[PDB]
């Protein structure tokens, strides 16, 4: 199983290496900056007394951790090997899986929270407390641990043509458990989230569109337009950012694709797109949040 | 014109819970806010919520304990008050917007937090 290491040669064109490096740098910087800024604004001004700010905080920390892995990944790309040893391999793999799932589970959570508010307003009174939002973040972290902790054990460095792969070792037979892992990641990080947010937001919109009021009404149309557009944006961003790397990982499980510049470049691009979700989340879920918006 | 019916107030023991609700059944306005006035004090903001029911806003002194929701299908506003304290003793008023500040105010409900309760 080839993980961090791409079977490469012949060694790349100047322009493709500058491109890929620049890609990893920009995403890392923008991700770290946007998410630290959210954390700062929360800790300083808004304070975390509300459920929505507790979810925002959790999302930003996960997104900041996700992006924190990128410099390790640029060097690994630039050098064509993993130079950081076996301990850092475990730690970075682990952080990377944990926070992919935290990020994604928290953003699902925010969708479910909104569906609950509109479709179950009475239950929303019990669900939308700071206490529950903390319990939910712990539950999501538990769920994330089902993959985050095993990878900590499975991750290791090994030799692979003189060079060093930071990879996952699996029990026997490797071809079962390695493909199960890929499958699970694909369904819990992609399929299930896409279903959750599209169903929750689509049911939310449906309830909203069903409301009458003898007077209304142009105001109601107007509101629905703004909400619908926001739903379409957050879903479309999720899909554009995450679908490429997910599909690419499955395709590689199934067929053998010719090593080429296009293959190498597209792969890093798809990887960067994943981390771009973590860059856009602050915009989508903090800076455009009704209450958070108001500061400063 | 508009007539806001507030329910669910009254007497609670310290640390207890109450659920207020407010409706304009005529669908002539949208109950969206809660204010209160303690004896001797000025009217203060408690909570509000957008039209859609998605986004609540809480006063700092109540954020940890109060939740608000809106039932957009029957135009009902709720306030769930937990862990009630002497500080929460007040007349609570529902505030509503016209479909076209707030435009309408309920006559209020007494919330009394006292150990002489049951
Ligand atoms: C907006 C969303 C829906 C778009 C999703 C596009 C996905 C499916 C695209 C984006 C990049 C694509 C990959 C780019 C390069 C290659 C190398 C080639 O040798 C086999 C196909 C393969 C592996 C592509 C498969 C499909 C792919 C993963
Ligand atoms: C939810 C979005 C689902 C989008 C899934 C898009 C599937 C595209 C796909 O599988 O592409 C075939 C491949 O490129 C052949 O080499
Ligand atoms: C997202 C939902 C469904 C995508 C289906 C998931 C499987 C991805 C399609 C893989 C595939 O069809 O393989 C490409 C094939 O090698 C070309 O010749």
């Amino acid at each position: 199983g080839s993980h961090s290491l791409c079977p490469q040669t012949g060694s790349p064109s100047m322009v493709t290496a500058i491109t890929i490096m620049a890609l990893y740098s920009i995403v890392c910087v923008v991700g770290l900056f946007g998410n630290f800024l959210v954390m700062y604004v929360i800790v300083r001004y808004t304070k975390m007394k509300t459920a929505t700010n507790i979810y925002i905080f959790n999302l930003a920390l996960a997104d900041a951790l996700a992006t924190s892995t990128l410099p390790f990944q640029s060097v690994n790309y630039l050098m064509g090997t993993w130079p950081f040893g076996n301990i850092l391999c475990k730690i970075v793999i682990s952080i990377d899986y944990y926070n992919m799932f935290t990020s994604i589970f928290t953003l699902c959570t925010m969708s479910v929270d909104r569906y609950i508010a509109v479709c179950h307003p009475v239950k929303a009174l019990d669900f939308r407390t700071p206490r529950n939002a903390k319990i939910v973040n712990v539950c999501n972290w538990i769920l994330s641990s089902a993959i985050g902790l095993p990878v900590m054990f499975m991750a290791t460095t090994k030799y692979r043509q003189g060079s060093i792969d930071c990879t996952l070792t699996f029990s026997h037979p490797t071809w079962y458990w390695e493909n199960l892992l890929k499958i699970c990641v694909f369904i819990f990080a992609f399929i299930m989230p896409v279903l959750i947010i599209t169903v929750c937001y689509g049911l939310m919109i449906l309830r909203l569109k069903s409301v009458r009021m003898l007077s209304g009404s142009k105001e109601k149309d107007r509101n629905l337009r703004r909400i619908t557009r926001m739903v379409l944006v957050v879903v479309a961003v999720f899909i554009v950012c995450w679908t490429p790397i997910h599909i690419y990982v499955i395709i590689k499980a199934l067929i053998t694709i010719p090593e080429t510049t296009f293959q190498t470049v597209s792969w890093h691009f798809c990887i960067a797109l994943g981390y771009t979700n973590s860059c856009l989340n602050p915009v989508l879920y903090a800076f455009l949040d009704e209450n958070f918006k108001r500061c400063f | 014109q508009v007539q806001l019916v507030e329910s669910g107030g009254g007497l609670v023991r310290p640390g207890g819970s109450l659920r207020l609700s407010c409706v304009d059944s005529e669908r002539t306005s949208y109950p969206m806010g809660w204010f209160r006035r303690a004896p001797g004090k000025e009217r203060e903001f408690v909570a509000s919520i957008t039209w859609s029911g998605i986004d609540p806003t809480y006063a700092d002194s109540v954020a940890d304990r109060f939740t608000t929701s809106r039932d957009v299908a029957n135009n009902t506003l709720y306030l769930q008050m937990n862990s009630l304290k002497h500080e929460d003793t007040a007349v609570y008023y529902c505030a509503a917007r016209a479909p076209v500040d707030y435009d309408y105010w309920g006559q209020g409900t007494q919330v009394t937090v006292s150990s002489a309760a049951a």
